[PDB]
């Protein structure tokens, strides 16, 4: 049960990463118990969210309780795609004030417009910064981020919201093929493959987007949101759009990690295993041991934010910020993170 | 959220019985005879202080020696015991 | 669509074999669907979900409703595209449950069905036709008046004529120790409200668990008054429906299975006098309702009726035409 | 055999009528004393022969016009009083006048007077043997009330110790019955001494039990104790006992009961076969009933005056003056009926009875405020006008001292939903008399509001309906009845200057008792809307009545408890 | 200049005796075995400290059963007894 740092407002985050445990309640309490064995006793006051990775089981007068306190969860699978929630569809105290609000504006064309400028412009911008940390390869990657700049130099000149969509596909894919030259030989990759992974490299980073997604989410639904009805992000599958609208600038932290984690031998290719699912399909997914290694490093990462401010309490703060844009519908209030120059 | 420490000293040999039997679901045993507990909402609150005075009415003798002190986030931090070991600490993340 | 399967029985138990989906009740297959023809499911009290299951569906984008034992409506298992629907269809019911034409036309095909079925279960009896005779052209001659009445306090008040000339008649089925006379009172002092009283909030928790699921706002009403303490669409559309639960209360009270034995006098912490129904016997009582209302008809049980009915609701609002939507009405 | 002689009581009924405008106080035994007194002017002997019972008492302004009856009761054998006392008595005409005089056993008016009926002796033991034979079972609790005539004076143990006003009883728990066996005998044996093993028999045969009190002291500008209980009797009790009763209910129990205290009435079990047995209840009764002081004009016009100031009329006039004289009429008829209420709005809404109802109940009002504010100012559960405010601070420092830390704004409304009718009921049958209003009273308090074709009602014999004029007037007159309620509950309420303030410890009991009637009111309106009830009962709740349309704790607590406390 | 509370259950009574009579001079016993005790300079803590350790030699059982929070200025506010009485101000 290896914590991770000091409580925050709203509570703790859950994670059960683990291998295999067996979710239970008292009432008053979260029992989660290994073959009968207790590993945690956690209170019902104190619980913020809930991430389940893996096969982890639920029952069902515990699925009555967390429904009734809205307290969320998230579930995945043991390759990291995600699946699905458990949220209810009551407001926080009956108040439909403020999801009202975000339904109306959030199909407000020209708000809706600016925002999503906002954070493909955020989006690209943060990649080419982290094309331009590494020093060794720069004449290897001289034209690729020109014309990087190049496609955000057309992002100000985009006028409808449906070329968003293919400006940033563009712009991930001639990012993404440039990840050959650092990685490791037996980690190349080519596509970002996505509802099966089908790569060692892949496993690393849809199993680290889930965790992003699960903290955005929680704390865009403790702010009074709705995360399901998205401003950029018009079609999804099976990701809420707005969790997974608001982490586009917040996941290079999840490209950096994962190449300092292959390039530093933390893992090796020895820890994946190789299966056929169901019908029978290549997957490669991370022993237990593993994946508790890498999402407890990840979280720790969260932790070490930019001095003074956790992940958490910079996401809240940003929350904050968006629902003032949007209740004075005002599209300048909101600001994009943007990665230092 | 608030974070409470209840303490309490009632001789009643059946009423002390029947709060340790009460108070020991909200939160832990820390102490022989103190507990920490915590609230989101002061209305659940205020639902354990009537389920305590239910309970010390059976004494008969109007026993009233029971404390709530507060836990701040930085008095928290400064708690400790002799060995210097922080104390009422709680995480952020378990990553069971 | 498909079939959208709903669990209200006792404790039953869900496995999936990886391309069904298996509902079994004491080691009998009560239920095998095929997975591409599942829409839903929605659970209403403790039913035990095998893990594989779960997987399963939620790879296969088929939401769980989860419901509690009374009826009242928690949540659902969910992801992007079965959650649209629970959104995308708000503000065209705020907006379509005030304009008054639309409101008005639902608002008389409802009475017309209610007091149509009220008129169809006196019309069953076939033993005291020639005393009821009379009844049944007064409830003919308050029915032809609803098709005109532009207003809301005219159709409450035929209504409420409509219930009293109803509810005045039933002294000739009921034994000599059941037989009441005076209004409903809140505190009950004879059976015969206890029974219907269970009844009646057994109805209304279900059919506001089943418009919850379809995607409704259900304090936003249509014929009855946005208020809290209760919801008002769910209160509404049960209107129809509620000859089951008098129908089943005579026909619990004239077979025996509930004798003067059963009901417990007594009164309570607050010190008023109350008649109750014991615990054995109310279990008994629920019991047989929920089989009555599994019992619906060979095809469709109620809450998938109400679920159809639902839906078709939802296009009348959204097309604006306010015919479409046709009530239940006990055609024979 | 407990009695082996007595004197044969005889009595005098006088109805006399007044004159001039006259005023008395709240006890007539002083004045009408003091009258017989200067009148006869016997002497020693007058104590040791005659007895005086005065039917009327707190009716404190009279009137020309109104009559007075009392009953003047002799003892002895040959004796002329009564003749000189006839002779005298016929000329008084002025001031008093005089209406008739009436025997008091045969009923006959007071001519031909040659020889009056003789209760005697054996009369008694008839008169109790036979309502002993027609009231055994021999498995009844055979509870009788016990009315006072608001004064006895006795001696608890006879105690020598206290030496002083403290030596009498001026309490419940001072009510031995043993106590009053012995003074009865002390009694009944002084009068037939004036013209042994017995008392140890009456040690062993106590059964009887003292239930429900209700006794306080009541101080005459002397001192006396007044009040009601509950004497319950077992079944192995002899008609020897019973034949005390009833004598002693004639001759009188107590200190100093010449000046006419220390009498006392009782009203056995109703549905009892008719009999009727020394003393009847028809005859020692107010010649001029309450009902008829209400249905006088003059009184019914300062009624009118009274209530037109928040009238809120909207009808026409002459038919609500019209309906107020057959209402009138009716009472007058003894055929009399209530209207139910109705609920208007104001905002808030609130039920109110129709107009003319409502002034006939501020008439009774006007009515009944002089006698109980009297007998507020002179008795022990007194409101204090004149505070020493030092003595006010110091009992608010006391109570701090005791922990009730918290004090609350003091509205008397909060206990109108509290009342237990028929504990107030009896304390008026004890002070004004036994009366026909009190019946009326009863249904102008206890009547259900008509709202939207809802019938609410609410929980026989509890309660005061909110919004009448008789309400404030008998809530606060019995408000120290609850101070025991308010002892379990950690409550205290200090009167000062027609007022008073509450005290508690802890303010838990409170927001309990408030979420409870909140819950509860929010139940009532889920089954108005599902299941078309017609006919709801509250116990609590009234103030929010307009809610439902636009363990126990009492009914107070819950009013208490929506308003927020203050420290001292 | 900083606030604490200082709390214990040591097994034999004679043992935290001389705990309980040390710790009455340093502040008020609020309860059974609860004090309030008030610091200005960390040294008088070490040496308190200090002290607590030689009578826990003293005991010869290894009692880590003394524990001591902090009482900040509006922690103090919103502390309270169960009738609602504030508590620890100064």
């Amino acid at each position: 049960k290896k914590s991770y740092g000091q409580i925050e407002t709203q509570g703790t985050h859950l994670v059960l990463a683990g291998d295999a445990q067996i979710i239970t309640t008292d009432n008053q309490n979260l029992i989660v118990k290994k073959d009968d064995k207790i590993t945690h006793k956690i209170s019902l006051e104190q619980l913020h969210a809930v991430t389940l990775i893996g096969l982890h089981t639920m029952t069902l007068p515990a699925k009555h309780r967390l429904l009734e306190h809205k307290i969320p969860v998230h579930i995945a699978d043991r390759t990291g795609r995600y699946l699905g929630a458990v949220t209810s569809f009551q407001p926080a105290q009956n108040n439909y004030k403020n999801w009202f609000i975000q339904l109306q504006m959030c199909d407000r064309e020209p708000f809706a417009h600016a925002i999503a400028q906002q954070i493909v412009i955020s989006r690209i911008h943060n990649q080419r910064q982290t094309l331009l940390k590494r020093k060794a390869h720069r004449k290897q990657l001289q034209q690729t981020l020109s014309n990087l700049k190049k496609l955000q130099y057309k992002v100000t000149a985009a006028t409808k919201r449906s070329s968003l969509n293919g400006l940033e596909g563009s712009a991930t894919r001639e990012y993404f093929q440039q990840f050959n030259l650092f990685l490791p030989e037996w980690a190349h990759f080519s596509k970002r493959t996505r509802r099966p992974p089908k790569d060692p490299f892949n496993v690393l980073l849809s199993l680290g987007y889930t965790i992003l997604y699960s903290h955005t989410d929680a704390i865009l639904q403790s702010a009074g949101f709705i995360t399901w009805k998205g401003i950029y992000h018009q079609q999804s599958a099976a990701h809420a759009a707005l969790a997974s609208d608001i982490m586009e600038s917040y996941r290079h932290l999840v490209e950096r990690y994962a190449i300092y984690i292959i390039n530093h031998g933390q893992i090796k290719q020895d820890d994946f295993r190789q299966e056929k699912d169901h019908l029978g399909q290549d997957t490669i997914r991370l022993s237990a041991e593993a994946r508790r290694r890498y999402v407890g490093g990840l979280i720790n990462r969260f932790q070490k934010f930019s001095k003074d401010k956790t992940l958490h309490q910079h996401l809240y703060q940003q929350a904050q910020q968006l629902k003032n844009a949007m209740h004075n519908q005002q599209s300048s209030q909101f600001q994009v993170w943007k990665e230092l120059k | 959220m608030k974070h409470y420490l209840i303490c309490f000293d009632v001789q009643h040999d059946k009423t002390r019985a029947k709060l340790s039997r009460l108070l020991e679901k909200y939160g832990p045993r820390v102490q022989g005879s103190v507990f920490e507990v915590s609230f989101k909402t002061p209305d659940r609150k205020r639902q354990l202080e009537y389920k305590i005075h239910q309970i010390i009415k059976q004494s008969n003798t109007e026993e009233n020696n029971i404390r709530f002190y507060n836990l701040n986030k930085d008095t928290i931090k400064h708690s400790h015991d002799i060995n210097g070991n922080p104390i009422a600490q709680l995480p952020a993340a378990i990553v069971l």
